[PDB]
């Protein structure tokens, strides 16, 4: 599970510095080839991702 | 390394876990003094960890202000995300489950039913911090100090109870002349008492208590905190009164007070500070001092035995005829035991014994029913191995050649000769 944790933590680090909700350093990436299925709330790991972005936002 | 984000997030999380754990402790009920003090000492070590983590968290933001503009640049950038994500494609075949980043901190600062000491503090021991007579904050041993005190006075006209009346003194007439050898004893008695105060209240800030006593000493005790209405002002060091505050102030700069006698503020300083600390700590421990005095009076009045006790604080014939309670064991039936010889004979040929023989790989038989060891069973299965036959057509080949005295061939050899030609 390290890859899964590290991609979710790294995407959360670049999501948390966003200037607007849908103008993130990840919305551009999904459309530029980067398959990341946990961005959608359909994947269970999104609920942990939301906590990590909330934590990284708290760390601002 | 993401000092800005990941490290500060982890340190903030570790702090939250420490707060949750000592909150869980202050939520739970406590039943006896030993385990109360043990948890309070455990929570002290957790606070030491919390302060250190909070230290490191505060000394990790200087380079953060160096990179904050580049970090805040969420539009111009993106390539670094890709570069790191491409490096996350390293070592794909890492077949391992990883549920330990939050579970190990949570189960680290928690404890397991047999021992109410968490994994950080798991070797912590109250009996390396208290002696038995002290009973974990219940009493103070002053017996040892009483012995050192007998040696100091050079006479035995003084009981333990008489000794306690000496330690009830506060700001009155001293026991001995304050410039004599009483000072070395007072230093040692205090060092014990000061260690004891902090030892029995490990959740209270030691540095706060020390800094408060130091500040009260400098701003009040050295500055004339004892006034009468010779009565007027008393100075601890020079052991004398004084008329008015004007002549007290001008005496504080004179050679006899500063350095020009043997009871001065250069030489007798540590002892005078010590005499103030023993006073303030004995006031803070006034309940415990009363409890020791009561315990001494209760221990003194006892008989022998009371003192020693406080220092300690059917069908037999039917089972015989049936064959019960007989030593028997069947190693073939999963090393089970039998209470009789007929039960051992029926357990050797049973469902569990045959299942264990089939799982071991050795098929049972009529001669191998009473086998117990597995070494004899392999030889029994080898000798039982279809007796010794398997030879119906191991020579019939009818070799033409000369057909009279030359046709030595086997079954497979004649089959290969017929298939080839």
């Amino acid at each position: 599970s390290a890859f899964d944790l590290d991609v979710v933590k790294l995407t959360a680090q670049f999501v948390a510095r966003n200037g607007r909700q849908f103008l993130t350093q990840l919305m551009q990436k999904e459309q530029r080839n980067y398959q990341f299925d946990f961005l959608r709330p359909q994947h269970s790991l999104f609920n942990y991702f939301t906590k990590l972005v909330e934590q990284y936002t708290k760390i601002l | 390394m993401e000092t800005i984000l990941e490290q500060q997030r982890r340190y903030h999380e570790e702090k939250e876990r420490l707060m949750d754990v000592m909150a869980k402790e202050m939520l739970t009920k406590k039943s006896t003094l030993r385990d109360q003090i043990n948890s309070d000492h455990r929570t002290r070590a957790m606070q030491d960890r919390y302060m250190e983590v909070s230290g490191n968290l505060r000394d990790l933001y200087d380079d953060k202000d160096g990179l904050r503009k580049e970090e805040l640049n969420a539009i111009s950038g993106p390539n670094e995300f890709a570069e790191f994500y491409n490096r996350l494609k390293q070592i794909k075949e890492f077949h391992r489950k990883h549920p330990n980043e939050i579970c190990v901190p949570m189960s680290v600062e928690f404890e397991e039913l047999l021992k109410a000491r968490e994994n950080p503090s798991e070797e912590a021991q109250n009996l390396v911090e208290f002696t038995d007579e002290e009973g974990y904050g219940r009493y103070l041993d002053l017996h040892d100090c009483y012995l050192k005190y007998i040696n100091l006075k050079a006479s035995e006209k003084l009981d333990y109870i008489t000794y306690l009346s000496i330690f009830d003194q506060l700001f009155d007439i001293p026991k001995e002349r304050k410039n004599a050898e009483y000072k070395r004893y007072l230093e040692m008695l205090l060092e014990y008492l000061q260690d004891y105060t902090d030892r029995v209240k490990p959740l209270q800030d030691q540095n706060e208590l020390f800094g408060k006593i130091q500040a009260e000493f400098e701003k009040k005790w050295e500055n004339g905190t004892f006034p009468g209405w010779e009565e007027r002002a008393q100075r601890l060091f020079s052991t004398k009164g004084k008329s008015l505050e004007s002549l007290d102030t001008s005496l504080f700069a004179k050679n006899p007070k500063s350095k020009g006698t043997k009871r001065d503020t250069e030489r007798n300083k540590d002892i005078a500070f010590l005499e103030a600390q023993i006073y303030e700590y004995v006031e803070i421990l006034g309940e415990q001092r009363h409890l020791t005095h009561e315990n001494v009076q209760r221990k003194q009045a006892r008989t022998g035995e009371e003192r020693e006790e406080e220092e300690e604080e059917i069908p037999y014939w039917l089972y015989k005829l049936h064959g019960l309670n007989i030593n028997y064991n069947c190693e073939i039936c999963g090393n089970y035991t039998y209470r009789g010889p007929k039960a051992f004979q029926r357990h050797f040929a049973e469902w569990r014994h045959a299942h264990g023989m089939r799982c071991l790989g050795i098929p049972n038989t009529a001669h191998f029913a009473n086998v117990t060891q597995i070494e004899d069973a392999v030889s029994l299965w080898a000798k039982l191995k279809l007796q010794k036959a398997s030879e119906r057509w191991q020579p019939d080949t009818e070799e033409e050649y000369e057909d009279s005295s030359g046709n030595v061939v086997n079954k497979k050899t004649y089959e290969d000769l017929k298939r080839q030609g």
